[PDB]
RNA sequence: CGGAGAGGUA
DNA sequence: GGGTATTCGCCGTGTACCTCTCCTAGCCC
DNA sequence: GGGCTACCTCTCTGACGGCGAATACCC
């Protein structure tokens, strides 16, 4: 089971972010998938990923340069997004 | 008002413009991107966090710097908020008054 | 997983694939975002095909469009084009990935086969200028020869004018004079007689319902832009026709293109020091080298540019471009408007039709027998010529029992 | 050059003046510490607004976690909100005289 | 609050309802359609839009559309799953569309001639060719009231670009039908407007299976008016084409030629070979008083076959062989001597055997 | 009709 | 219950004048 | 090269005079 959370560097940076994570996550080799929600636009800068909280993953989600990190309550544990909320912009994202 | 934040109308198409200019464009920025998100019915977890944005947007237009790192300009020279322009020896008291 | 395979795929399969994967109502969707969103669920390997088109970078047009860019486009980086020395016309087909985030088309990561071939033949290889141009050897015969109503046509004009391979003429004929069925005749003949080469029909600024029709008719490739395109379609599509004709040529292949718009595609060129009749002096330029383009090949392979020109349209700049290149090519076929306002069909001027070096494409016999034909219908007029020619044919089935019996 | 424009704020926000004013004005107004007022504005914890008949505070701060486990046991009158509009709901709520 | 009007979407994203009475012009009172309403339903200009509307509240101009009740008189999960005009496959004149009134009239003599000349048909292209003062009023007329009467289920739509005021309200209060004009108190500006929104609005009901009939006597004064702002004019004549999938768009337009300006004669020739029918008249024949004044000879209709039966074909085929010979007078005064004999069609080609 | 930095004068 | 003992940045930078320089280009298209 | 709109990397320029003060250390 893979959990959803937000990699969040200084709103924009969308684009280039996900092919270096995605190409970074076949190096490593706890990662499920990333979306990008787009119009024919929302969330200008906020990917959401499929992962899991791992102390490991913690470092490598903050080792793609070009990025922040987690945005939450405090830099010790990140925040989760919700349970209904991703069916929420899953359902957005189709329609 | 727009007369007290002009542009440099220099011979050229760039401009130097103020760094209030600058400030209030991003707010801006930062606004409709939250007036847009909410109608959206975007997750908690963005909005939470645009509005942190929004936040920390209006915090330099007010007084920057004073939280935390300044807002820089394009590199290194930082920008000047409201607050600067009152506060100082280049206030408006301790130079135009 | 192919492109073309999802394409020809009706819009009700689309749907219900669509809804089984878990996605957006693909009722309130385009065909093309449909295949799009199918694409991109099933990658979470895609294969497609297309001709390039290089602009340094380029992108893998699609045949059921006319070449018209769409969204569904493969993005070719210009590392690839430097690396195998890839050209606009080169056909391309390998894997493909959907768009990541931040981009709009997709990309070719391996390239598997080009221009229908290995890569290791398309690498060495001999450009089409270098190519020793030759005349019309192989003997192109448009009888049917089943003994059909609609053969009358094809017989005329093989006793009129022999057609063969890398031959480039021209169709003279005035409006409403009978170019549609005339064409319809000559593409239905190159399909049944020789349907191992490529026939490749160009309609430029034509009425749409003409070219639906051509579409369901004959047999082969039809791409045409309508007159409700401008004129930077027009020349686009007629480039991308010509270098991908010029390729195929360069790989020993048999191409034919049957042109019926030379004088809308000057008109084309002249549009994208005035001379007269409102022609520019480097206006016919493009048009002189796309005909001219059309040659025979000793090393193999052949080049057939067949186009029908229009004159007395009412405009001067018609009649300019027409005798412009009434000197270039080496085959002239004309109609006679007063043939077919008689409602006698075919209204082919037999006069003054006739092809250059024939002894090439007949034999000893058949050219003595054809010579002797026009010295008789020559002294008869064109419209009693044509009625002694049809009461002729129309008793026989071949020509061969026709030329026996006048003997 | 004398007249001025508004702008509509999609969220209400704080003014960083008396956030940081060395006594914050906020902060000893609702005997909130501004170390956790700093969380509550950008967005970082939890405060208690209007609690009614529970085991909390008026203003007791919590986070992620204790916001999830009081909900648990407690989601009808538990009422806890994070951002500006916290304070500004806990500003309306205080009272002068009293 | 209800309400309707055709949908007119702008370049910014939004669009406004326009109203009908007002030939399509802008008023304070429009009903606003945000754009999520546009994305939501994939609605595009000329789809007929009927809903509930609100009035505009603080900061607001335009009356807001809240739900969408009909959408191009049909529900909205019919027009959801349809197939756009650009996709729909042209085909030739099928249909017969006969114009003999049948009544034995002296008004039906026009429309008599018209059938054995240049029989039109569903999805027909072609241009009515006639100087001025030649009798195009009256020719217009005859062949509303003719489709009107024969064939009732037709959309009409007699659309009068930079004409008199006076002729458009005798118009309107002569045929039966719907009659949008744009009279010259305005500029092109508005002109080029209310065709747009004409033939949008047709190509939605081809796409509903609608058979939309317009007659426009303005392709030549469209023509200059594109011209101060021939492109543009030339894609509204090719849109008429006959849908196999469902539908037809026939558009008759009336061409000016011998205007004194040279301007005029350009736009003819190069219409001229787009279309599929001419209908010459000749002002020799207008001039004597003779109507209806149509050129025979210069007359005709390509693939004439697909609209009439073998038998018919031959008998105007004989027709034409005995009237060309013939001079235009002699040939006018031969054809109404032996119309006048009988009342139908059948009549005279019995007595012509 | 600017913002930083460097040098110099009383 | 509090009265001092750390601490980590926080506001205090002589006046006037002269010269000169520097000033954003990032991403997939 | 770029058009609407993204794209850098660095927090706990560092001193002192000290100052009320958040935290912390005993009294």
């Amino acid at each position: 089971k893979k959990r959803w959370y937000v990699v969040q560097a200084f709103s924009g940076f969308e684009g280039r972010v996900a092919t270096s994570l995605r190409e970074h996550i076949k190096l490593h080799n706890l990662f499920g998938e990333v979306m990008v929600p787009t119009e024919e636009k929302f969330f200008p800068g906020y990917v959401l990923v499929q992962m899991v909280m791992n102390d490991a993953s913690w470092h490598l989600v903050r080792s793609v340069p070009r990025v922040m990190g987690f945005i939450g309550g405090t830099s010790d544990r990140p925040a989760p997004i919700s349970d209904k909320e991703v069916d929420a912009i899953m359902n957005r994202l189709q329609q | 008002p727009p007369d007290l934040r002009p542009l440099v109308p220099l011979d050229g198409g760039r401009f130097a413009t103020s760094d209030l200019n600058d400030l209030y464009r991003r707010v801006i920025n930062r606004n409709n991107r939250l007036k847009r998100l909410l109608d959206l019915a975007a997750p908690d977890i963005i909005v939470r966090n645009e509005k942190r944005m929004l936040q920390e947007a209006v915090d330099a237009l007010l007084d920057n710097g004073r939280r935390g790192r300044a807002i820089t300009g394009s590199n290194k020279r930082p920008l000047k908020s409201l607050a600067d322009m009152i506060k100082g020896k280049q206030g408006r008291f301790r130079q135009n008054l | 997983m192919n492109l073309t395979e999802l394409k020809n795929t009706p819009v009700s399969e689309l749907i219900t694939l669509g809804e089984n994967m878990g996605l957006e109502n693909l009722a309130r969707m385009r065909k093309q975002d449909i295949i799009f969103a199918i694409l991109k669920q099933h990658a979470k390997d895609i294969f497609g095909d297309g001709v390039l088109e290089i602009l340094g970078f380029g992108f893998l047009r699609s045949a059921d469009s006319s070449y018209l860019a769409g969204p569904d486009d493969i993005y070719v980086s210009p590392s690839q084009i430097r690396r195998f020395n890839l050209r606009t016309g080169d056909t391309i087909s390998g894997k493909i990935r959907p768009p990541k985030e931040g981009e709009r088309y997709f990309a070719l990561l391996k390239v598997n086969e080009v221009n229908f071939d290995k890569p290791e033949n398309a690498r060495n290889k001999i450009l089409f200028e270098n190519l020793t141009p030759l005349h019309a050897n192989s003997r192109l015969r448009m009888e049917r020869g089943n003994g059909s109503t609609e053969d009358l046509t094809a017989r005329v004009l093989d006793l009129a004018s022999p057609i063969g391979r890398g031959q480039r003429g021209l169709i003279v004929a005035p409006p409403k004079a009978g170019k549609t069925m005339l064409l319809q005749n000559i593409a239905q003949s190159i399909a049944y007689n020789h349907p191992d080469c490529v026939l490749m029909v160009l309609l430029i600024d034509e009425r749409p319902e003409e070219v639906t029709e051509m579409q369901r008719l004959v047999k082969g490739e039809v791409v045409a832009s309508t007159f409700d395109e401008p004129a930077s379609r027009h020349v686009q599509v007629a480039e991308m026709v010509i270098e991908k004709a010029k390729r195929l040529v360069e790989h020993k292949k048999d191409v034919i293109i049957l042109l019926d718009s030379i004088t809308r595609l000057a008109r084309a060129y002249n549009t994208v020091k005035v001379l007269t009749g409102g022609v520019d002096a480097n206006a016919l330029h493009r048009p002189k080298r796309f005909f001219g383009a059309a040659r025979n090949v000793e090393e193999g392979g052949s080049l057939t540019i067949i186009a029908t020109a229009l004159i007395d349209t009412g405009s001067k700049m018609d009649e300019v471009i027409y005798e412009e290149f009434k000197g270039t090519g080496n085959m002239e076929l004309h109609l006679s408007r007063k043939i077919a306002e008689k409602r006698v069909f075919p209204a082919i001027d037999y006069n003054r039709s006739g092809t250059r070096k024939e002894e090439l494409l007949t034999t000893q016999e058949e050219l003595q027998k054809m010579w002797i034909l026009r010295k008789i219908i020559h002294p008869m007029g064109e419209i009693d010529a044509m009625e002694f020619l049809i009461n002729k044919l129309a008793m026989t089935k071949t020509n061969d029992d026709f030329f026996e019996m006048m003997k | 050059r004398e007249r001025m424009g508004h702008i509509e704020l999609a969220s209400p926000t704080a003014h960083i003046w008396f956030l940081k004013s060395l006594p914050s004005r906020i902060g000893l107004l609702l005997d909130m510490p501004l170390r956790d007022i700093e969380r509550v504005l950008y967005f970082e914890s939890y405060v208690v607004i209007e609690g009614g008949m529970t085991n909390l505070e008026r203003q007791q701060i919590l986070t992620e976690e204790q916001y999830l486990d009081a909900l648990e046991e407690f989601g009808d009158e538990f009422d806890a909100k994070m951002g500006a509009e916290a304070i500004q709901a806990l500003l309306k709520s205080m009272d002068l005289e009293q």
